[PDB]
RNA sequence: GUUACAGCCCCCCCGGCAGCAGCACUCGCCGAAUCCCGGGGCCGAGGGAGCGAGACCCGUCGCCGCGCUCUCCCCCCUGG
RNA sequence: GCGCUGCGGGAUGAACCGAACGCCGGGUUAAGGCGCCCGAUGCCGACGCUCAUCAGACCCCAGAAAAGGUGUUGGUUGAUAUAGACAGCAGGACGGUGGCCAUGGAAGUCGGAAUCCGCUAAGGAGUGUGUAACAACUCACCUGCCGAAUCAACUAGCCCU
RNA sequence: ACGUCGCUUUUUGAUCCUUCGAUGUCGGCUCUUCCUAUCAUUGUGAAGCAGAAUUCACCAAGCGUUGGAUUGUUCACCCAC
RNA sequence: ACCAUCUGUGGGAUUAUGACUGAACGCCUCUAAGUCAGAAUCCCGCCCAGGCGGAACGAUACGGCAGCGCCGCGGAGCCUCGGUUGGCCUCGGAUAGCCGGUCCCCCGCCGGGGUCCGGUGCGGAGUGCCCUUCGUCCUGGGAAACGGGGCGCGGCCGGA
């Protein structure tokens, strides 16, 4: 467990991913949901957005300006989907619903940290492979999400920084390996320590 | 019937009360498939009422004793010859399953009954069960079973510990 | 039900190599490479034989609809087999009663512009797949060539100038006017 | 791309159920869910049992379908499954997950001052090759 | 094609020997044919139970199940 | 039974399902549930069926029929087939005779009845196009190439119209 | 056609549940929004679609659907665009 | 004041439909997987408003010895709100596959590709890894001596 819960969104699938998030968030823990543009949802892609479309046609007829507040970032959509999931109009709830941050793309300071998925929300595992998904980042871009070209273009540019992070990782990791078998005499009794407990294989 | 759980194959054996008219009346004897002895009776007088004039209280239960499977080691191709009730009328068919058990196949029957069908267990009447050669066998499900040297992996096996650990930093593999 | 096995095998031209990457097929033959992604299936492919080559598609547990992809998988496969060593070329004929279709060519059989077409003043570009080279026949008048390795891009772009010629509001019955693909054949013959 | 089959002789390794942590031995296959098992030489009858708890290893055995437990028997003892099993990285896996969950309070100490100690003497020889690569 | 360089099935032999609803987690109903031990939780209502005598500091009392002594020996351990 | 009646469930609701009520603690249930709102499946649940560009989703109960689908899944009745089927690629599809009546026309093919025979591998008193009638094409039937299953009707589950 | 299955609440009936210590009744006028079972206009499929015109059907309600004589009229009917 | 005069606009995914490649079903087939064209509709742009939504930048209180800012983790004490009881400093992603390590070719001491070698119920493993708290004294080996510790100082580089 760790304080703040950091999920990478790419591969889940919306509604399951609400679900567990809409937990943790009321049972404290704070958690903080990236790449919500890479969440996707199953059914065919023009099904989905049929249904989001339908979304848009519910407004006060009266006033729409106070009518249901259609968000288009992948980011808000998932908020919007979580705080259907929450009881938003308890103190309790709207406490909980303020534990929980959602961002499109990986925006510092979480790009520099691990992050966990949820094997029970990830669609590989949820979805039979013959399954059509639609991926929440074109469905947002096509309701009126504007920063899916300027997100695509930061994305690129943090992987870009994340390899040259990797990259130095495997000659440190490529260095200690090399450092192992260098001391492995004065290293070699506390190695039997480790295998008679199971810590080494 | 609710065909809870697994089925039992009981031999139920019946006979009408003797009279002075019949002094020795005829026994009776039937396959019943139930969940217990208790519902394994109760399908016998429903189904020697049909067959005979013969009711629970003018009859006997004689013998009621479950009967176990004879090569429970060895898989074999069942044949099960079925009536049942459907929305729309009646109808007769003919399955096939492979299974260890001839109570474990007409389990699984009204288990795909139940799928393939929407059929209750109390629209079901079983007829004949038995196990039938792998050259007599009809249904393509069940007869390409029937290799010597049969050989298949196990293609995207999913992860089903996904809530153990509910948070991971790795995705789970699917090809093992 | 859910048939354990079903696989259908191809054959390997000896001019023909084919390596694979997962399920992206590359075929290398002399007119030039193809690639072909196929994840959007879950089939297994395999590479058989050394002194002679042979690809096979293997499918396992699939239902009715699973089934029918791997013949598709096949078929494409050969389909760029052909591709590769003798190539694609689909004629194309103008049929016209009384306006004459001139057709002309230009950025080396990239575009190619229509005139003419039921007396319009409307001039027809359309844009060739990449890869596919369009051109005038000389042999037979009225008639268009288009050659290309991959047969989905060649006879895409034979759609796109048939469909470009469509006559409105008129009884096509009558009114037959138009460039329509006459033949479908290879660069080189075997 | 598939290298382990479900085939008459093959050994799986049980994950969970009543036989979690043995290993069987394929003799035949009932249907597309359920496999006949026998473990002789692991203490499990022949029974039906379903793949969704069965893990293929990379271990065949040579006897045909169906035949009597005598003959898987033979088969298991004659390629001797048990000792070749036992040294493949798959077990030594799973028993350093044993001794690692068996760990009393005293072992948890030791294997720390131990970790206090190792790592140590590995970072300073990475620091020194850290140096070494700089100079070249 | 019918045991060969594997095996499967059926019938004969009190077929034998372990074992036995197995402790090899294949498939049951049970306990006058059933007993022992342990752990968690919630509670403590009531308040003169005395056939004993003249009950006196004091009802360690009724029912039920037991043990020792008023019999005498022997053995083991540290008078008990 | 409600009215005269709260309480658990049915989101909500006089009547439904469970259950009827002094003030409490512990235990256990009913009907009903156990992704999240929201207590409980965070079981490595079992076997299938289903893809919906209006999916579906729990008594009363809060939306649908006749009819249809070469979607798919079962099942029923037939038929063909290693003496060679089905598909595809090709040839024959004849004589009596233009069978009888009727009709202006009716020569297999407007209509009504008969619907038989030498000739083989087969060819009909014709499944259709076609002619005023013809002719002509074509179909069943059968043969060449081919080398394993295939064809027809019906039925009922989910889905679709 | 003979039959037969439906949908709608834009007619009328049927009913009498709500309102009789009161919910202002017809029509017009003005004004907004909505439905589609589309008249037109955009994209199309079909014809007994040569062209023109017209008819049938699909996606489709974005946009438009007028000026007058008689009538309190809703409705009609005619003149004209 | 149409009773005068001026100005009124571009994309995208797609519907119907028409198609390509192509099985199912040796043929065929716009569909099953895959792909294309596509409209007064839809969504966005243009345009109007601008969140109990942010951003960048300016100036920041005087003859009173006043008001203020910043530093000195400067010295205490006060009132007031409490939660928490080690850290993880990161490839991209695949899933009918993946991960790691080398000898050669080209992108210029990089990186990519081709072989080759290992691992894969992930052990270069989040079912993981790192760190670790009783303190001190005397005292001997290891380990280290390329060593620790200092908002100690100054400088440089990287990060929008
Ligand atoms: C025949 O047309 C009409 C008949 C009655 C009414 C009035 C009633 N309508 C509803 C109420 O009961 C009453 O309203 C009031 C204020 O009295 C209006 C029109
Ligand atoms: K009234
Ligand atoms: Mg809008
Ligand atoms: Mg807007
Ligand atoms: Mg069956
Ligand atoms: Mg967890
Ligand atoms: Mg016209
Ligand atoms: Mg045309
Ligand atoms: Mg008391
Ligand atoms: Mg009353
Ligand atoms: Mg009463
Ligand atoms: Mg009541
Ligand atoms: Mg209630
Ligand atoms: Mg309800
Ligand atoms: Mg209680
Ligand atoms: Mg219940
Ligand atoms: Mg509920
Ligand atoms: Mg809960
Ligand atoms: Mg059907
Ligand atoms: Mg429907
Ligand atoms: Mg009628
Ligand atoms: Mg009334
Ligand atoms: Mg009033
Ligand atoms: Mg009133
Ligand atoms: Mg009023
Ligand atoms: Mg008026
Ligand atoms: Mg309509
Ligand atoms: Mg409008
Ligand atoms: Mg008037
Ligand atoms: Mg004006
Ligand atoms: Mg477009
Ligand atoms: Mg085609
Ligand atoms: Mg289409
Ligand atoms: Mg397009
Ligand atoms: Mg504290």
């Amino acid at each position: 467990e760790v304080q703040v819960l950091v999920l990478d969104g790419r591969g889940h699938l919306l509604g399951r991913l609400a679900a567990i998030v809409a937990k943790q968030v009321l049972l404290g823990r704070k958690v903080v949901v990236v790449r919500c543009e890479g969440i996707n949802i199953s059914g065919n892609f023009y099904r989905n957005k049929l249904k989001y479309l339908a979304f848009l046609r519910k407004r006060m007829n009266t006033n729409p300006s106070r009518g249901p507040y259609h968000f288009r970032a992948p980011s808000r959509i998932f908020w919007r989907t979580v705080r259907g999931m929450l009881p938003h109009k308890t103190k309790r709830g709207q406490a909980a619903l303020d534990r929980l941050k959602v961002f499109d793309g990986i925006p510092p300071p979480y790009d520099k940290k691990k992050r966990m998925v949820v094997p029970a929300a990830l669609k590989v595992v949820r979805l039979k492979p013959t399954r059509k998904f639609a991926y929440l980042g074109r469905l947002a871009h096509e309701v009126g999400w504007k920063y899916q070209a300027v997100t695509a273009t930061l994305e690129e540019k943090r992987k870009e920084k994340a390899k040259i992070h990797y990259r130095k990782k495997k000659q440190l990791m490529r260095l200690r390996k090399q450092a192992e078998k260098n001391v492995e005499k004065k290293i070699d009794k506390y190695t039997e320590v480790l295998k008679t407990h199971g810590l080494l294989v | 019937m609710k065909a809870s759980g697994t089925l039992r194959e009981y031999k139920v054996v019946g006979r009408c009360l003797p009279t002075p008219k019949c002094h020795t009346p005829p026994l009776y004897r039937m396959r019943i498939f139930a969940p217990n002895h208790v519902v394994a009776k109760s399908r016998f007088w429903y189904f020697v009422s049909q067959l005979k004039k013969m009711k629970k209280s003018s009859g006997e239960i004689v013998y009621c004793g479950q009967v176990f499977e004879k090569s429970p080691l060895r898989v074999k191709n069942f044949g099960i010859w079925l009536r049942y009730d459907s929305r729309s009328g009646t109808h007769n068919m003919y399955r096939e399953y492979r299974d260890l058990t001839t109570a474990g196949a007409v389990t699984q029957c009204y288990r795909d009954m139940g799928a393939r069908h929407r059929a209750r267990a109390h629209s079901i009447q079983i007829m004949k069960v038995e196990e039938i050669a792998a050259s007599k066998c009809r249904r393509p499900a069940v007869k390409q079973f029937h290799d010597s040297k049969i050989k298949f992996p196990l293609p995207h096996r999913v992860l089903r510990r996904q809530h153990k650990p509910r948070f991971t930093t790795k995705r789970p593999n699917t090809f093992f | 039900m859910k048939t354990i096995l079903s696989n259908q095998t191809v054959d390997i031209p000896e001019n023909v190599d084919i390596t694979l990457k997962g399920r992206t097929v590359i075929v290398k033959g002399p007119r030039g490479t193809l690639r072909r992604d196929f994840n959007h299936i879950n089939v297994e492919l395999s590479l058989l034989g050394k002194k002679k080559k042979r690809l096979r598609v293997d499918k396992w547990w699939g239902n009715r609809k699973e089934l029918a992809t791997v013949r598709t998988i096949c078929s494409h496969v050969q389909n760029m087999i052909k591709g590769v060593t003798l190539g694609f070329r689909y004629k194309m004929r103008s049929v016209y009663a009384h306006f004459p279709i001139n057709v002309v060519i230009q950025e080396n059989g990239s575009l190619v512009e229509i005139r003419n077409f039921l007396g319009e003043k409307y001039i027809r570009r359309v844009r060739m797949r990449p890869g596919v080279a369009c051109s005038v026949s000389q042999a037979q008048k009225d008639e268009l060539i288009l050659e290309g390795n991959d047969i989905e891009l060649v006879s895409n772009s034979a759609a796109l100038i048939q469909q470009a010629t469509t006559v409105k509001n008129k009884d096509i019955r009558k009114f037959l006017d138009g460039i329509y693909v006459s033949e479908k054949g290879t660069v080189q013959q075997a | 791309v598939f290298r382990r089959f479900v085939e008459v002789g093959r050994v799986a390794y049980v994950s969970f159920g009543p036989h979690a942590g043995k290993l069987v031995a394929i003799v035949d296959v009932i249907d597309q869910n359920r496999a006949l098992v026998d473990g002789p030489c692991t203490q499990v009858r022949r029974q039906a049992m379903p793949f969704k708890c069965m893990q293929l290893t990379d271990f065949i055995l040579k006897f045909p379908h169906s035949a009597h437990q005598k003959y898987v028997r033979q088969a298991w003892q004659k390629a001797d499954i048990n000792t070749k099993w036992a040294a493949t990285r798959w077990a030594k896996k799973i028993e350093a997950r044993e001794r690692k969950a068996k760990m009393t309070d005293f072992d948890r100490f030791k294997v720390m001052k131990a970790k206090k100690m190792r790592n140590r003497i590995i970072k300073n020889e990475v620091k020194k090759l850290q140096k070494a690569a700089l100079l070249k």
